[PDB]
Parts: C-alpha cells; structure tokens; sequence
C-alpha cells in the first residue's frame, strides 16, 4: 500500500542504469517486496574481479598478524662456550661448542626470530574496490537483501532462525546497521544469543565478513553510507596531506 | 603568568577558507569554444551507442598511456574499457593497421578491461577516441 | 554493454564465492624456489668452492687487488655543495592552461602557490631544497588566458607571453620555512603558532627582486611600465590597458614582501576549531610582527 | 618407530566462536569512518612492531631503541651480540654485491 | 554475535600526570598545549595568550633575527660596495 | 505468538494462461489507456515496476531475484522470465527421476 | 620480559618511596637539579650559530662538556672544579 522507494543521491554515469533490488521487512514471515531500491551500478554492478578479492582477502588476515615464535641460536643457548676436546688427538670429530645445531640440545640455524610483523597496507583505493567487488558478487548470486530498518516484533533469537529459513537465506546471514548506538534492541538480543547471525555497523563492514557468510543484508541507510563512501575514491584528488585534517568539502 | 592581552575576531575568517584544499576534483566548467586552448574536448552527449564504452579518467582525460618495459618494449594501453572490449580490437586493428602496414600485435585483458598495443600510438589513439565522442 | 551483462549473469550460475574457492591471479605470484632435490640441492647455486660458495666475497667496487674503478679516478666537484643550490619546479603554460580549462585553479581570483597546490597543479617540497616554481615558456603558442599568477622565478617569454593577454606576472621570494607553510597551510594551522613573516631573500638574491625587468616584489612600481613596452615591442605585441579592465583591482592585488598569505597579517593565530582568529595587542610584539 | 600406533584425538574446532565470526571487522575504519583511526592502530602487540615491518637486523634495531632501557640484563645483553651478529653477516655474507 | 564498539578516537585534550616518570617530556612543554588548542580550541583550557612568545622570549627572538637576517637597505649597501669593488 | 508458516517449495511450473493474466495487471498499473504493444512498456518508474512485480510474486508464488530486476527494462523480459520453468528436486530424485538402466543402481546415504 | 619502569629512572624511582620520600622537599629539589657546571677546561663557543668555512653555511654548534675525574683527595680541598683529564 504504502512502497518505499530509495533513489541514488549522487550522480549516476550517463552511460549505465541503476540496478533494483528488492526492500524487505524483518517485521513479520511474510512481510517481503517492501519497495525497490535503486543500486549505483558502480558499486553494485562493478567487473566480476574474483582476483582482487583474493588480495583484498588475504590482506585483512595477514596484515594484522603478529608471529610470536622464536627459538634460540647457538649464541643464546646456556653456557657452550668451552671447547669439548682438543682439535686433534682424541679420534673424534671436531667441535667448537656443545650447544651448535649438530649437537642435541644445541641452538636452530634458522629458526623463527619473533616476534615478526606481516604488516603492509594496500592502496586506498584497492581496498576500496574490494569491497565494490564484494558486494557485487552477493548481489549478482542473490545472497544480498536489502531492508528499511532492523526491528523485530520479539527479541526471541529463535524467531530470527525461522525468520532466515522460511526465505532460505543460508546457513549465516550477515545484518548491518548504520551506526552502532542506533541499532534496535529488538535485534541486538535476537543476534546476541545466535552464532551465525552476526550484527555489525556499516564501518564494520569488511570482505573476509561477507565471504565468510552466506547471506548479507544492508538496511537503505546503509546502502547510502556504502556508495557514499565507496564511490568518493572514485573521483578524488591525490592527498595533499592525510584527510584526518580538515579540508574545503570533507567530511561530505 | 603576564600574557598579553589579544583580541579574537571573525571577520578576517573569510581569507583562512580560501586556502582550504579540496578533496573531489571539480567538474570541468563550460567553454563557449571546444576543444579548449590546451587541447581538452568533454565527452559527447549522447555517448555513442558502440558496442564498448572507454570512460574517461577521474582527471577527465582520454585513458590511453605508453608503457614500456626491459627498456625496448614498447606497448600502449587503453584503460577503463566496459563492454564488448573484443569490439573495440577489431576497431583499434583496422585503425592502426593502415599506419603500420601489418596487423598490430595487441593483446586483450578481459578481466582488467585493458587493450594493450605493441609500439607507440599514444597521440593517435587518443584523438581517434575523441572522434568516437567518448 | 555486452561484456558487462556476460560478466555478471554467468557467475549466478556458478557456486558461491567464499573463502575456499578463491585464488591469485595467474602469473602474479611466483613459486619459491628451496635448496631442496637434485635440480636445487648439492651446491645449492654456489659452485666449486671460493669465496663464492663460502659467502666471503669481497665488498662491492673491489678489483681483487688493482686500484679499483671508483677511486682512480680523480675528484671533481660535480656534486659539491649540491644541498644549498635552490630548486625550482617548472610551471609550464600548457600546465597551467591545462589546469585553468579544468578550472582546477580559478584565473577570476589572483595566483599565488598556494593556488596551484590546491589544483595539484605542482607538487612542493621544501625538505628537498625547493625554493618555488619557475615559470618558464613551454607552450606559450597556445596560452590564452588573463591571469594575476605570482611565481619565484620566470623566464623572460613566459612573462610575455602572460602580459600579451592582459594578465599579470609577478616573482617573490619565499623562505624554506615560509615555503612549507605556503603549500599547506592546514597544516600548520594545527601547530598552534602565529603565522610567521617571511625573511627577506639571500644578498645574491636582492638584484634579482629589485629589478623591474624580472618583475619583482621589491622593485620600483615607477620602472614596471617601462620594462613592460621593452617586452612588448620585442616580441610584437600591443601591450593591453588593464587599467580600463573591470579585473583591475583583483589584477592588482598583491600581498605585502611580509606576508604570507592574502589579507592575514603576520603574527595572527588561526583556530579552525572555533574559526575564530587571534590579534596580538602587545605593542612589542605588533612592533615585531610589524617590522 | 617414529610413527604413532594409535591415532590422535579427533580435532573439533569451532569456526563460529566469538573470535572468527568477528574477525576482520573494522578493517575498514578509516575508510568508513571519515580517515579519524587507521587499520594499523588496530594492531595489537609488541609497541615495536605495531603498523610496521622489516628484516630480523631493523627488527632488532627498532627493539633496543624503543624498549631497551627497559629490557633485562641478560635479554638486553643477547640484542647486542644479536645485532653484531646479523650487521656482519649481512653487510659481509652473501652471494651477491 | 554482535561485533565489540567501533575504536573511535576518543574526543577530548589528552593531558597526561606531570608527576608521573613515564609520562614522555614531550607531553608537558609548551608546544604539546600550543597543538592542543589549535585542535580543539577553547575546549582544550589552554589560555590562547600563551601561544605568543613571552617577552623574554621576544627579546631572544629579535636578537637572533638582527644578527643573521639584516634588512633590506643593508643587503642593498652591501651589494653595491660589491659592484664597485668587483668594478 | 507468532508461528512460522511452512517453507515453500522452489517449484514452479509456467501457466498456460499466463500472457492474459499478465497482461490484465498491466491493464491495472499502467491504466487503459495504452492497449498496443503492451510489451514494449518500459518499467523505468519504480512504482510500475514495483507494482507488476509484487503482484506476480503473489499471484503466482514466484519472486523475480535480485540479480533479475536489472534486466526487466521492458514487460517483455518480464513475460520471457515466468515462462522458464523451475525443478526443486534433489540430486538422488533427479537421478532416479531419469530412466535409469536395470544394471545402475543409486544409493543415497546421506 | 620487561621492565615497568627504564632502569636509568630507578635511581629517581628510590626517592619516591622510603626515608628519601620523607625529606625536606627544598633538599629534593637540589638532588634532582642537573645545572651544568662552569667550563674549565675546555673553551665555550659563545655562540649559537657559526658559520662553516668550507660551505659557508650558519650551521649549529653545541659545547660538549669533556669528562673530569675528581680523584677522592679533591674532597679535602678547593680545586676550583679543576680534576684529572
Ligand atoms: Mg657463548
Ligand atoms: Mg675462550
Ligand atoms: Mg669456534
Ligand atoms: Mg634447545
Ligand atoms: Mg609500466
Ligand atoms: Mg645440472
Ligand atoms: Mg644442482
Ligand atoms: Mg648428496
Ligand atoms: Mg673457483
Ligand atoms: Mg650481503
């Protein structure tokens, strides 16, 4: 009776359409095709690049890894510092030290030496597009939905599992929310409770999340926040200085 | 503590946000004239129904560079191609080929969306594309 | 068109991407390569012992004993003092029209640095011995705009080429201090210190400010237009009267040899948290901001 | 020998615990969130190592200047000999110049 | 589950215990207040009179800008003894 | 209390009758003033499209996905995509659905 | 492991705790004072700033104390600052 529309805010390329997607509602079993939501074809409908989610993918895991093992070299081991027998004379092989890595309980030649960092930082814009292609790819296989708001009628974590069977959504379902402070208590208690139906905020959002669950589900203002965000790389000046500090029109 | 006394004023605020930089890069304003004394021509409206599209850079240039590599190799590349990239080989043969006398030797990057030519044709490409109106 | 809808419609049918079934693209990740088997192992890629295989080669240059390459040959001063030479980098007409039609840098309001850094039209450094940009007379055919642009350094064409349309050129000097402040002047605004005045140039580099011909800051206005028919008549143009202009005033708006920046004295404190800006009214310190 | 005669413990691991089904949220802090955090100020660890990464010998090197005065006798003792060691080898070893 | 709260940076100056040893001696001079109140303004507490140098600190100032940075009409006499010398 | 109702099957068979029944909510939506080529009406306003496509859905019990709605620029496509029927079917059923010779036999312990 | 505390700020670290902590806060203050002592043997250069004769360029300068030995007999006597280089 009543459809809700979105519209896209900032200006589409002349020569590509907007793509549609349909608005549900978790108020109800029943309560899907809400209104059509109009989609910027440059963040959902970008090129199918499975490689750059690879690197974008394997960025986030190793990025933030810290390898903490670390054995100890001949120079370390305790004492060793004595010569076993002289050079020459006993018939036996010659030997500087009783902690070498010939000898049992010496040092490793080539061993960890943590703790070691993997840090390394993509590109702004690489990390950018990885998540154009990340949404991309669950809209084109029909794992993204695309919602008004995330109140339940009950906070019972029960109601959501039957909620995401009876419309086949998968195994793990992913919900987003704009901000953290307005997510509804309604799915707050719902999700907390649940293993495979997570809530994260819209800054939250990250490709090794969406790869890792089945289904996504965006509420429309975050479907703003993402092409606001995601399409500002596309056309923006080299930084002059990092945009932390004020500018002429950022914040947007 | 004896500071001086200061006095704090906001009409004079005015000359600090003009020295503010911008983070988006302005759209190109109108010209009563085109091309523009430098050389730039905005893309055609309508843009042409072509089986590909070449998009122009976020500086709002032809994206057609020459790269080069081992010091001897030298290859053009035409970025941002949507569509039927295949369609634009055959256009981008039958242009070049005249010019050259033998086929070029290009290779076609489905995945990326770039066309990557042998030799140098940077200048001639770009003003081919310009035609086009893209 | 085409190739879009084939990319996207052909991976419905496909199972979902996850976190097994990814992979590098082809080409971009090269296997490593271990001491390990017959084809990598014995040697190792070493040879038949020497230095080489035991790791004790000599240090890069060594010549096994001779006198090497890099030291026979004699001294010369190629490079010497080469960290106190002043930088300048170019400014091209056909940049600048190149960034005008873009209107990256807006010819209705004058031209300083700060100007064509905001454009990204040049990049500063002033760690790197940058003393500004020169402006110099590449593309001066085609250049065609009336502009009030201010450089440190120009070419005798080039000032030409932008008096020949009615605009106005002009050279000052900036400090290296002063230099990084012009570029970005967010962030020093950060910093919490009044804005500084600039010193005056080095005494090699007076004549070239207090000579009209190179239009500088500290000149004689008297000799300007003289210097300015010189030029016309050389390159046979009739020299334009900005005066009967309406773009007069903005033309001839220039900022005093102790200033920073247009209309913002030195010794003021910007505060962009408030947007307020900080007068000192100690008479020591106006006389010190003021001299 | 060498090889065990009865097989090990079956290895039931859990891939929707708290630390997997929220790991890489964040991530994208600085980019979604007005560039106010940076990803690497989410790095959590040694304070020598957070957002940055280099070879054993700048390891070592960023160590003792940043925690050396605080490091033990003995611990402070094995950095130096260790950063004797690898200055050696690296600057003095190897197969290429 | 439901993800911890986003890492914001946490608003307000950060003014640590002068009293404390482990407090870097950075955190405590001037220059770390003059940068707290062009960031968060009057917010900071930081009295803005203190941004200018003290005059004891102004007298030091023109001291050292006298002796290495002479005025225009002393570069100006300079060079012309030059030019006659060189002449 | 709310209950859950039973999951629906994938399942769905074209109707024979379906280029009238679709072309009556045409009628409803785009109003009557326009009876010739119904099929090239263009669904560029989101209240059309919404419209003809929530009432299919209802009708007969099969939704158009999302990685589909992009390509309905016209009910043409819209008429060409309900007449591709849809098998719900397992693997195990599909395979002895087939006439399956009398020396092949299937085992399904799952 | 490490230390909570850098091991050049125990000696400090000993005056907050104890009968040191009891003192008389002016005595504290005399302890903790690192004024720089008077040059003797080596001669001050007077200015901030010189200017380096091969480049011509006006360069920092700093005077760097050289180190005196003050044998223990200097207790019993006024040596003006003067000890053993
Ligand atoms: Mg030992
Ligand atoms: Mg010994
Ligand atoms: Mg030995
Ligand atoms: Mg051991
Ligand atoms: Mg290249
Ligand atoms: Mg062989
Ligand atoms: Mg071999
Ligand atoms: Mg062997
Ligand atoms: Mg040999
Ligand atoms: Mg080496």
């Amino acid at each position: 009776p009543e459809p809700v529309l979105r519209k896209v805010e900032l200006p589409v390329p002349t020569h590509r359409r907007p793509v549609q997607a349909w608005v549900e509602s978790l108020r109800g079993f029943e309560q899907e095709r809400v209104g059509l939501a109009d989609l910027h074809p440059d963040v959902f409908a970008t090129a199918p690049r499975l490689d750059i989610l690879h690197q974008v993918a394997m960025w986030q895991k190793n990025f933030k890894r810290i390898s903490y093992a670390k054995t100890k070299t001949r120079a370390e081991v305790r004492g060793g510092g004595r010569k076993p027998w002289p050079q020459k004379g006993t018939g036996r092989a010659r030997h500087g030290s009783i902690r070498s890595p010939l000898w049992r309980g010496g040092g490793v030649a080539h061993g960890p030496r943590g703790p070691t960092s993997y840090y390394y930082m993509l590109p702004m814009k690489v990390r950018a597009l990885g998540l154009k292609v990340a949404l991309t790819v669950k809209l084109a296989q029909d794992d993204l939905h695309i919602m008004d708001s995330l109140e339940l009628p009950t906070g019972d974590p029960q109601y959501l599992t039957e909620l995401a069977h009876y419309r086949r959504w998968g195994d793990s379902v992913l919900l987003v929310d704009l901000t953290h402070e307005e997510m509804p208590q309604s799915i707050v208690e719902a999700t907390s409770r649940l293993k495979t139906f997570n809530l994260i905020p819209a800054v939250g959002l990250n490709v090794h999340s969406m790869l890792k669950h089945q289904t996504l589900v965006l509420t429309l203002p975050t479907v703003a926040f993402l092409e606001d965000k995601l399409l500002w790389q596309d056309s923006r000046y080299r930084p002059l200085y990092p945009f932390s500090l004020p500018y002429s029109d950022f914040p947007r | 503590p004896d500071y001086p006394r200061f006095v704090e004023s906001v009409d004079e605020y005015q000359f600090v946000e003009r020295l503010l930089p911008a983070t988006r890069i302005p759209d190109p304003p109108k010209h009563e004239h085109y091309p523009t004394p430098s050389g730039w021509q905005p893309p055609r409206d309508p843009p042409p129904n072509l089986p590909y599209f070449v998009r122009r850079s976020r500086m709002h240039n032809i994206p057609v560079y020459k790269d080069i590599t081992h010091g001897n190799r030298q290859m053009t590349v035409i970025r941002k191609v949507e569509g039927d990239i295949w369609a634009l080989q055959k256009d981008v043969e039958d242009f070049l080929s005249p010019l050259l006398g033998k086929t070029p030797v290009t290779q076609v990057n489905e995945v990326t969306g770039t066309l990557r030519i042998k030799g140098y044709f940077d200048q001639e490409l770009k003003a081919w594309l310009l035609e086009k109106g893209f | 068109q085409g190739g879009g809808a084939r990319a996207l419609d052909l991976l419905r049918g496909l199972p979902r991407v996850s976190l097994a079934n990814l992979k590098p693209n082809p080409g971009s990740k090269k296997p490593e390569r271990r001491p390990r088997g017959r084809r990598r192992g014995r040697k190792c890629g070493r040879g038949h012992k020497g230095e080489r295989q035991r790791g004790t080669r000599p240090r890069l240059g060594f010549e096994g004993g001779q006198t090497p390459f890099y030291i026979r040959i004699p001294k010369y001063g190629f490079n010497e003092g080469h960290s106190f030479r002043r930088q300048y980098k170019p400014l091209s007409l056909n940049r600048l029209q190149y960034l005008i039609d873009l209107g990256r840098v807006d010819p209705s309001q004058p031209i300083d640095l700060t100007q064509l850094v905001n454009g990204r039209g040049v990049t500063i450094q002033p760690l790197k011995r940058d003393y500004g940009v020169q402006l110099v007379e590449e593309g001066a055919d085609t250049f065609t705009a009336k502009v009030n642009i201010e450089v440190q350094l120009a070419s005798e064409l080039a000032i030409a080429a932008i008096e020949k349309n009615g605009g106005v050129v002009t050279t000052a000097f900036y400090d290296p201090r002063s230099l990084d402040i012009v570029c970005k002047p967010v962030p020093f605004f950060l910093r919490g210190q009044p804005i500084p005045k600039r010193m005056l140039p080095p005494e090699e580099l007076v004549p070239y400010y207090t000579d009209a011909k190179n239009r500088g800051y500290l000149a004689d206005p008297a000799k300007f237009p003289e210097a300015r028919l010189e030029l016309a008549r050389k390159y046979g143009y009739i020299l334009p009267d900005i005066t009967k202009d309406e773009l007069f005033k903005m033309l001839c708006t220039r900022k005093d040899p102790r200033q920073i920046f247009f209309g913002l004295a030195p010794g003021w404190v910007v505060n962009m948290a408030d947007k307020k800006i900080l007068k000192p009214t100690d008479e020591n310190l106006l006389k010190y901001y003021t001299s | 020998i060498g090889i065990r005669l009865t097989l090990p413990p079956p290895k039931v691991v859990d891939r929707w615990n708290e630390k997997r089904a929220m790991f890489g949220v964040y991530d994208n802090i600085g980019i979604l969130g007005n560039f106010e955090k940076h990803p690497k100020e989410l790095i959590r660890g040694p304070i020598w190592l957070r957002g940055w990464k280099g070879n054993e010998l700048q390891r070592c090197i960023r160590k003792r200047k940043m925690v050396g005065s605080r490091m033990f006798a003995d611990d402070l003792h094995n950095l130096n000999k260790r950063i004797r060691y690898l200055y050696k080898h690296f600057n003095r070893h190897g197969k290429f110049r | 589950y439901r993800a911890r709260p986003p890492p914001r940076r946490r608003p307000g100056p950060r003014w640590p215990d002068p009293e404390d040893l482990l407090t870097p001696r950075w955190q405590l001079g001037p220059r770390y207040a003059a940068k707290q109140f062009a960031r968060y303004g009057a917010a900071s507490g930081v009295v803005p009179g203190s941004l200018w140098p003290s005059p004891e600190q102004l007298r030091e100032l023109e001291a050292e800008e006298r002796e290495w940075y002479p005025s225009l009409a002393t570069m100006q006499e300079s060079l012309r003894v030059k030019q006659l010398a060189e002449e | 209390i709310l209950v859950c109702p039973p999951l629906r099957s994938r399942a769905y068979t074209p109707p024979e009758d379906l280029q009238s029944r679709l072309e009556s909510y045409v009628k409803e939506v785009f109003g009557s003033s326009l009876p010739s080529n119904w099929q090239d009406i263009s669904l560029e306003d989101s209240r059309l499209k919404f419209n003809l496509l929530a009432h299919l859905a209802d009708d007969l019990g099969h939704v158009v996905p999302n990685s589909r709605l992009h390509q309905m620029c016209r009910v043409r496509d819209v008429l060409d995509f309900y007449n591709v029927p849809i098998q719900d079917r397992s693997k195990f059923d599909e395979l002895s659905a087939s006439n399956l010779p009398p020396n092949l036999k299937i085992t399904w312990s799952y | 492991p490490l230390h909570k505390y850098p091991v050049w700020l125990w000696k400090r670290l000993q005056l907050r705790e104890g009968i040191c902590s009891r003192l008389p806060g002016h005595y504290l203050r005399s302890l903790e004072e690192e004024r720089t002592p008077t040059p003797v043997h080596y001669r001050p250069h007077g200015a901030k700033f010189k200017i380096n004769p091969k480049n011509g360029q006006r360069e920092r300068v700093e005077d760097v104390p050289i180190p005196i030995y003050f044998p223990p007999e200097s207790q019993r006597g006024l040596w003006g600052g003067e000890g053993w280089i």
